[PDB]
C-alpha cells in the first residue's frame, strides 16, 4: 500500500537524471530523444497530480509536433557537434557549482515572505503535513477541466484567444516569408 | 483599426506582384495618416484622468497610453514613407533600399504587439503581446536573409530574447504562487507593506528591461544594431524601447529601487564612456541609445513620472529619427559604398559634409546639440524635465552621475560634428537628379519640431494639466 | 477575467477570503487601510496555510515528547476496498 | 584624405579602403568594433550561392 | 490495480520476449560484405551533406501552426453547449483570422515544388 | 576504447562453469588456464625458414581485419560558402 | 515545486554552458519552458482555480509557435553557410 506513496519523488529523481543525458551525449538526435523521455516523465508527474487531462495534452503538442519538428531539422541538415571532453569544461565547473547554490536556493526563496532570509528557505520544507479532501455536493454537472477552459478562454478572455489567433497567423506568415525566395 | 489593415493587407500582398511592393507600402502610409487625422478626437474621452478597462480586467485605456498610441503610429508614418518612398531614381538606390514582400506585414504585426503592451492590464495580455512584439523582431532581423550579418545577429536576438522571455514569465508565475492575482491592480498600496513582493517585482522589472539594452547585457544588443540593414535597425531600436518603457514607467512596480538605481548608474556609466573610441556610425550612434534609455531607467524609480517620461519620449523619438534620416541622405556624397544592405558604417565616411550639402549639416548640427541638451533645441527641456523629477525625489547621487554622464557623452555626439565640417579636396559642383521631395519634407518637418519646438511648451502643459489631472 | 473561477467553474477555495477583503477594501479610502489588515492576513494564511502549518509543528513537537501519547477517541485508517466493511 | 584621422577621444583610427578585405584580413581576433572585414561585401562574397 | 496498467506494462515484455527469442535462437555468424548498407547491390560512395528543397522543410515547420489550432479548437468542442450564441462567434472570428493566413499561404504556393523542364519558350527568330 | 576488466580467477573459473550449460560455444573454463600458458617454442623444430615462407606481421594485417568495426574545418567552411543549399 | 525548479535550473545551466553545437540550446530552451508550466500548474492544483491553467494552455501554444519561428531562423541560417558551427553561431 505505501509503495504507492514515494511517486512524485521517483519523477522527481528520475527529471533530474534525464537533464543529466540531455546536456552529456555523443549523438545530438540521441539528446533530443532524451528529451521526449522528459515530457514523458513531466506527463507521468502531471497525471501524478491530479492533472490527466494536461498529460495527454503534452504527449500531443510537445511530443507529437515540437519533438517530430525538431528530429526533422537536425536529419536533413548539418550540425558538427563536440564530445564532452573533460579538458573543455572543467574550466567551467566551479562557476556551475556556485550557479546550482545560488540558483537552487534563490528559486527556493519566493515562496515565502518572512523578512528573515533563513526563515524563507525553511518554509520550502515544511510540507509533511497531509491535506485533508473533503466531499462537497454542491455540483451537478461534469464540468470537467476542459470545459471550464473552453469557457474562460471564449468569455472571460476572448480577446487572448483573437490575439492568440493574431500570433498563430504570425507563425504560419513568417517561416514562409523567410524561405520562400519569392520569383 | 490595425488588425483592419493585418486582415486586409496579408491577402492583398498575398496577390500582388513583386513589382507592386513598393507601392503597397504607400497605401498602408495614407492609411495610417487617416487613423491620425480622423481619429484623434477619441482623446475626449479621457478627460480629467479618466481611465478605462476594456475587454474585463484585460486592457487599461488612460490617456498617457492615448500618447504612446499616437506616437508609435506617427513613427510609423515616418518609417513606412522610408521604405515606401525612392530616395533617387537611380539604377543604385533601386537595389540598396528595396522592401521586401511580405516587410509592412511584420511591421503591423510588430505595432500590434507593442500596443498590447501599453494598453495593457493583465499579465498574460502581457506575455502575449511581449511574445508577439519579439516575434516580430525576430522575423524583421531575418527578412532580408541574403546577409551575412542579418542572419547571425536574427539567430544571437532570439536565443537572448528566449531567455529574457522565460525569465519574464517566471516572475509573472512567482508573483501568482503568492497572490491569486493577474494584476498589479490587486497591489492597492496596503499590500506592499505586509508582503515581501521586492523580488518579485524587481525580478520581473528586470526581466522587461534587459530586452532594452540596460547596461550588464548591453553587448548583443548593440551588435545586433551594427549587423542589421539600415532600414531594419531604425525600427527595431525605437519599438521595444518606447513599448516596453512605457509599460514599465506606467505599472509603479519599482520605486526605491536600489537594484533599478545600480543598473541606472551603470547604464549611464558604460554608455557614455562605452562609446568613445568607437568608428562606426551605428555603434556610436546605438550606445546614444544605451544613454537614452538610461534616462528612462531613472523615471522607473519615481512616482508620478508621466510628464518627464512622455515630453522626453517624443523627444528622443524625433531626435532618434532624424539623426538615422539624416545619415540615409549622406550616402550620395560619400566616395565609398561597401555593403548593400549597409551602405554607410565607418563615421569618417562622411568627411566632408559642409561642402556637399551644406544644409545637411546645418540639419545634423540641429539634431545633435538637442542630444546634448542645448537649451534653444528640445532636447534640453526633456533633460530638464527628468532633473525637475529626479531632484523632488531624493535622488542626488543619481543627479550628479547623470550630467558626468551628459558630459562624457557629448564627446562621441560633437564627433559626428568634428567629422562633418572638414575639409575635403573633390567637392560636388551639380547634380543631375534631386531627393524625394516628400521624402526630405519629412526631415525639414522633424527639424522645425526641434528647433521651435520649445514654443509650445507652456501650451503643452496646460493641456497636460488638464486630461491627465 | 478569471479571478475567482475554480476548475468545475465553481468558486476557489479562498473565494469567500478575498470577497471578504474586497468588501473591506470598497467602504474604504486611503490613509485609513491599516483597519484592513485582517481580512487581508485571514486571505494570505487561506492561501498558504503559514499559520496553521506553525499551530501544527507546535502540537506535533509535544506528541512525540510523551511516553503515553495518546488518551483520547482516536483516529483508525482503513485500506481502499475497506471502506464500509463492519 | 586627412593626414591623421580622429576619433572622439584623439586616437589614431584606420581609414577603410577597399583593400581591408583580402584572406589575411579574414578572420582575424578583435572586439566586434573597429573592425574591417565585413562578411557582406560584393569582393567577399562572389557568387555566394552558385 | 485496474486493467488498464496490466496492459501498458504487459504489451512491452510480449515485444521484449519476441526480441529475446530471436536474440536467443538464431544464429548470428556476420562479416564484413554482409554488413554495409543496401543500394541494389553495388556499393559507392556517400556524400557528406545533400542539398533539399524549401518546401521539404516547410511542409513540417507550417504543420506546427496548424497543429496548434487544432489543438486550440479543443477546449471549445467541450463547453460548446454553455457559450451558446456567444463563444459561437469567437470562435468563428478566431477560425476567419487563421483562414486568411490560410489563403496567403495558397496564393504563394509555398508547398509546391516547380519543374525546371521548360519546353524552350523561346521561338526561332534568325538573323 | 575496448573494455577491460581483470577480474580474480576463481569467480571467473565458476562463471564459465556455470556458462558450460549452454548451447551455443562459450568460452572455455580450461581456456583459463590457458591464459597463464604462454609461447613455449621448441627450438628442436623446423620454422618458416625451412619451407620459404616470410610471415605476414600483425600490424600491418590489423586495418584490414578490424575494418568493419570502425566506426568512421575552416577551409570548408570558405568553400561551402559558394555552394547551395534550399535550391 | 521541486520539479519545476530543478528542471528550469538545470535546464538554464545546461543552455548557458553549452560550447558543444546548437541544438542542445533549442532543446534546453524548450525544457525550461516545460519547467515553467510545472511550477504553475502544480499552483493552480494547490489553490483550486484553472486561472493558472488557463496562463499554461495559452504558453503552450507560445512555446509551439517560437519553435516554428526559431527553426525556421535556422533554416535561414543554414541556407548561406552549409554547416553549423560546433561552437556556435
Ligand atoms: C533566468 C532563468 C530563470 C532562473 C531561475 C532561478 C532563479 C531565479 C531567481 C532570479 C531572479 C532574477 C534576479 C533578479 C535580481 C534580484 C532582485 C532583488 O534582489 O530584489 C531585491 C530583493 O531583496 C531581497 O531580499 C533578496 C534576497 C534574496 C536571497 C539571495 C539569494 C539567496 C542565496 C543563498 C546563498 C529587492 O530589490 P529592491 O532594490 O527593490 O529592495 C529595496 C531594499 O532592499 C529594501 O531594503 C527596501 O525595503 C525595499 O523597499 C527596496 O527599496
Ligand atoms: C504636432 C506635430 C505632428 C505632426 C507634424 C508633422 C507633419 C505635418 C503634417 C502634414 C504636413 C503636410 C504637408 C502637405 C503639403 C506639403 C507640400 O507642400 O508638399 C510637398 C511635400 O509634401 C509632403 O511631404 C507630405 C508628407 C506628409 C507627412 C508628414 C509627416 C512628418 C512639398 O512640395 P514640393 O514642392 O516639394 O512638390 C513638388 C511638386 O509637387 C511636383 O509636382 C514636382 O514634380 C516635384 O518637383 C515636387 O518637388
Ligand atoms: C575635477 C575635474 C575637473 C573637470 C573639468 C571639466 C573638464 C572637461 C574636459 O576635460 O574637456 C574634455 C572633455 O572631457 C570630458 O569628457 C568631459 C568631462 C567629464 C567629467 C565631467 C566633470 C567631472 C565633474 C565631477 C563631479 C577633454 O577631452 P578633449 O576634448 O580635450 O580630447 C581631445 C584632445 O584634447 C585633442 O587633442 C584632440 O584633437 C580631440 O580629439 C579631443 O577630442
Ligand atoms: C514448438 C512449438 C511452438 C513453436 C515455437 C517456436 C518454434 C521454435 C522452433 C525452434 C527450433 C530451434 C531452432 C534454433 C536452431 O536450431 O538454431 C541452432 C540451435 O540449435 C539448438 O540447439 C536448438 C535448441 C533450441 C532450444 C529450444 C527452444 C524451443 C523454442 C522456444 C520458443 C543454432 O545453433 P548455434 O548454437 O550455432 O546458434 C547460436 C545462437 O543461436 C545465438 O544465440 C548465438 O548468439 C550465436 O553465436 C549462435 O552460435
Ligand atoms: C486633426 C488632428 C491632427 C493630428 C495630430 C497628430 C499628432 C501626432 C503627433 C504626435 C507627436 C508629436 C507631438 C505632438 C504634441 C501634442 C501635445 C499634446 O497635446 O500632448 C498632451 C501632453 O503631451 C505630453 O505629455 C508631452 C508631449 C510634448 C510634445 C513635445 C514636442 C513639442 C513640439 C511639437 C508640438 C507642437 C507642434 C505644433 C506645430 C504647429 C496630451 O496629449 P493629448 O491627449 O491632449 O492629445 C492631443 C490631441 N491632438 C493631438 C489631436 C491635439
Ligand atoms: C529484449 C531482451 C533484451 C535482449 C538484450 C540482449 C543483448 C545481447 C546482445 C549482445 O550480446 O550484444 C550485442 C552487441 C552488438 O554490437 P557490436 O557487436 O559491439 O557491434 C556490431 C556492429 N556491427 O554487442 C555490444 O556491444 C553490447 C551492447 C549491449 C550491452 C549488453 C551486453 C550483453 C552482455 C551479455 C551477457
Amino acid at each position: 500500500m505505501y509503495l504507492t506513496y514515494y511517486f512524485i519523488e521517483i519523477t522527481i529523481f528520475l527529471a533530474i537524471l534525464c537533464t543529466i543525458f540531455i546536456i552529456s551525449a555523443k549523438n545530438p538526435m540521441v539528446s533530443i530523444l532524451y528529451m521526449i523521455a522528459l515530457f514523458v516523465i513531466a506527463a507521468m508527474y502531471l497525471y501524478l497530480i491530479g492533472l490527466g487531462i494536461f498529460s495527454l495534452l503534452y504527449i500531443m503538442i510537445y511530443i507529437g509536433a515540437i519533438a517530430v519538428l525538431f528530429l526533422f531539422i537536425i536529419t536533413l541538415l548539418d550540425i558538427n557537434s563536440t564530445e564532452l571532453s573533460v579538458k573543455s569544461n572543467i574550466r567551467d565547473l566551479p562557476l556551475v557549482l556556485i550557479s546550482l547554490i545560488v540558483l537552487t536556493i534563490s528559486g527556493l526563496m519566493i515562496y515565502s515572505n518572512d523578512s528573515i532570509l533563513i526563515n524563507k528557505l525553511l518554509e520550502a520544507f515544511g510540507n509533511d503535513y497531509n491535506t485533508i479532501i473533503t466531499q462537497d455536493w454542491f455540483n451537478i454537472e461534469n464540468t470537467t477541466l476542459l470545459t471550464t477552459i473552453g469557457n474562460v478562454l471564449l468569455t472571460n478572455n476572448a480577446f487572448i484567444l483573437l490575439v492568440l489567433a493574431i500570433v498563430l497567423l504570425l507563425g504560419i506568415i513568417g517561416p514562409i516569408s523567410i524561405t520562400m525566395k519569392h520569383k | 483599426m490595425l488588425i483592419l489593415a493585418i486582415i486586409s493587407l496579408i491577402t492583398f500582398v498575398s496577390m500582388s506582384k513583386l513589382s507592386d511592393n513598393r507601392a503597397i507600402i504607400r497605401l498602408i502610409n495614407i492609411y495610417l495618416i487617416l487613423v491620425l487625422v480622423l481619429d484623434s478626437f477619441l482623446y475626449l474621452l479621457f478627460l480629467n484622468n479618466q481611465t478605462y478597462t476594456v475587454m474585463g480586467e484585460l486592457l487599461i485605456f488612460n490617456s498617457f497610453t492615448f500618447y504612446i498610441d499616437m506616437l508609435i503610429y506617427f513613427i510609423m508614418i515616418v518609417i513606412s514613407s522610408l521604405y515606401g518612398y525612392n530616395l533617387y531614381n537611380n539604377n543604385l538606390y533601386k537595389t540598396l533600399f528595396e522592401p521586401k514582400k511580405e516587410l509592412i506585414i511584420l511591421f503591423l504585426i510588430n505595432i500590434l504587439g507593442a500596443l498590447l503592451i501599453v494598453h495593457s492590464n493583465d499579465f498574460i495580455t502581457l506575455f502575449v503581446a511581449i511574445e508577439l512584439q519579439s516575434y516580430s523582431i525576430y522575423l524583421i532581423t531575418a527578412i532580408y536573409n541574403s546577409s551575412y550579418k542579418a542572419s547571425k545577429a536574427s539567430m544571437l536576438y532570439f536565443f537572448m530574447g528566449g531567455i529574457l522571455s522565460i525569465l519574464i514569465a517566471y516572475s509573472i508565475n512567482t508573483y501568482y504562487s503568492v497572490l491569486n492575482s493577474y494584476t498589479l491592480h490587486s497591489l492597492d498600496s496596503l499590500i506592499i507593506n505586509t508582503l515581501d513582493l521586492n523580488l518579485i517585482l524587481i525580478a520581473l522589472s528586470l526581466g522587461l528591461l534587459f530586452k532594452i539594452g540596460i547596461a550588464p547585457l548591453h553587448k548583443w544588443l548593440i551588435s545586433i544594431y551594427e549587423n542589421t540593414p539600415i532600414l531594419i535597425t531604425i525600427y527595431i531600436s525605437l519599438i521595444p524601447k518606447i513599448s516596453i518603457l512605457s509599460y514599465l514607467v506606467l505599472s509603479n512596480i519599482s520605486i526605491n529601487s536600489l537594484v533599478i538605481s545600480i543598473l541606472a548608474i551603470l547604464t549611464l556609466l558604460v554608455g557614455s564612456v562605452g562609446g568613445l573610441l568607437q568608428i562606426k556610425i551605428k555603434r556610436l550612434l546605438a550606445f546614444s541609445g544605451l544613454t537614452n534609455a538610461g534616462y528612462m531607467m531613472l523615471l522607473l524609480l519615481l512616482n508620478n513620472n508621466e510628464f518627464s517620461y512622455l515630453y522626453y519620449i517624443t523627444q528622443y523619438s524625433i531626435s532618434h529619427l532624424a539623426i538615422f534620416m539624416i545619415i540615409i541622405f549622406s550616402i550620395y556624397y560619400i566616395n565609398y559604398i561597401n555593403n548593400q544592405y549597409n551602405p554607410i558604417i565607418y563615421v569618417n565616411q562622411l568627411k566632408g559634409l559642409i561642402h556637399d550639402n551644406a544644409y545637411l549639416v546645418l540639419s545634423m548640427a540641429i539634431v545633435v546639440f538637442s542630444f546634448i541638451g542645448i537649451p534653444p533645441l528640445l532636447g534640453f527641456f526633456g533633460k530638464l524635465n527628468i532633473l525637475m523629477s529626479i531632484l523632488n525625489n531624493g535622488y542626488y547621487f543619481i543627479s550628479i552621475v547623470l550630467i558626468v554622464a551628459s558630459l562624457i557623452s557629448a564627446l562621441y555626439y560633437l564627433y559626428l560634428l568634428n567629422v562633418s565640417i572638414q575639409d575635403k579636396n573633390n567637392i560636388l559642383i551639380n547634380s543631375n537628379e534631386t531627393v524625394s521631395s516628400v521624402l526630405s519634407y519629412i526631415l525639414s518637418s522633424l527639424i522645425i519640431l526641434i528647433t521651435f519646438g520649445f514654443i509650445y511648451n507652456s501650451l503643452i502643459i496646460d493641456i497636460f494639466n488638464v486630461y491627465f489631472n | 477575467t478569471a479571478a475567482g473561477i475554480s476548475l468545475t467553474g465553481g468558486r476557489n477555495r479562498c473565494f469567500s477570503e478575498w470577497q471578504s477583503f474586497m468588501h473591506c477594501t470598497a467602504k474604504t479610502d486611503a490613509k485609513s487601510r491599516a483597519q484592513c489588515l485582517p481580512n487581508f492576513e485571514d486571505y494570505m494564511e487561506c492561501l498558504h496555510h503559514t499559520k496553521e502549518k506553525a499551530r501544527l509543528r507546535e502540537i506535533e513537537s509535544v506528541l512525540k515528547q510523551k511516553k503515553e501519547g495518546l488518551e483520547a477517541p482516536p483516529v483508525k485508517v482503513i485500506p481502499v476496498k475497506a471502506i464500509g466493511l463492519v | 584624405q586627412d593626414p591623421i584621422p580622429s576619433g572622439a577621444l584623439g586616437q589614431k583610427v584606420p581609414h577603410v579602403d577597399e583593400s581591408h578585405q583580402d584572406l589575411l584580413f579574414r578572420t582575424s581576433h578583435m572586439v566586434e568594433d573597429l573592425e574591417t572585414y565585413d562578411e557582406d561585401s560584393p569582393i567577399n562574397t562572389s557568387d555566394a550561392n552558385t | 490495480m485496474n486493467t488498464f496498467i496490466i496492459f501498458i506494462i504487459l504489451i512491452p515484455i510480449v515485444g521484449f520476449a519476441l526480441l529475446a527469442v530471436n536474440i536467443l535462437l538464431a544464429v548470428y555468424k556476420p562479416y564484413n560484405e554482409k554488413l554495409g548498407a543496401f543500394e541494389c547491390g553495388l556499393t559507392s560512395f556517400n556524400q557528406t551533406r545533400l542539398a533539399f528543397n524549401a518546401a521539404f522543410i516547410l511542409v513540417a515547420i507550417l504543420f506546427l501552426p496548424f497543429d496548434l489550432e487544432i489543438s486550440t479548437l479543443l477546449p471549445y468542442v467541450m463547453s460548446i453547449y454553455l457559450v451558446s450564441n456567444y463563444g459561437f462567434t469567437i470562435v468563428l472570428l478566431f477560425l476567419l483570422i487563421l483562414i486568411i493566413g490560410f489563403v496567403y499561404e495558397i496564393n504563394t504556393n509555398a508547398l509546391k515544388i516547380n519543374k525546371h523542364n521548360k519546353p524552350n519558350t523561346d521561338s526561332l527568330i534568325y538573323k | 576504447e575496448v573494455r577491460h576488466i581483470e577480474l580474480p580467477k576463481a569467480l571467473y573459473q565458476a562463471y564459465t562453469k556455470a556458462t558450460q550449460a549452454i548451447w551455443w560455444p562459450t568460452y572455455s573454463p580450461d581456456q583459463v588456464e590457458r591464459q597463464f600458458l604462454s609461447q613455449k617454442i621448441d627450438p628442436s623444430a623446423k620454422t618458416f625458414n625451412d619451407l620459404d615462407l616470410t610471415p605476414m606481421e600483425l600490424p600491418d594485417l590489423m586495418f584490414k581485419l578490424i575494418r568493419p568495426y570502425r566506426v568512421n574545418v575552416s577551409q570548408l567552411e570558405n568553400k561551402e560558402k559558394t555552394f547551395v543549399h534550399i535550391l | 515545486m521541486f520539479i519545476g525548479t530543478i528542471i528550469l535550473v538545470l535546464s538554464f545551466l545546461g543552455f548557458v554552458f553549452n560550447r558543444r553545437n546548437i541544438i542542445l540550446a533549442f532543446i534546453c530552451l524548450e525544457t525550461m519552458l516545460l519547467g515553467i508550466n510545472l511550477i504553475l500548474l502544480r499552483n493552480s492544483v494547490l489553490f483550486d482555480d484553472i486561472s493558472g491553467s488557463l496562463f499554461a494552455i495559452v504558453i503552450i501554444i507560445l512555446a509551439g509557435v517560437e519553435s516554428a519561428i526559431g527553426l525556421s531562423l535556422l533554416v535561414s541560417y543554414y541556407r548561406l553557410r552549409g554547416v553549423i558551427n560546433s561552437y556556435g553561431i
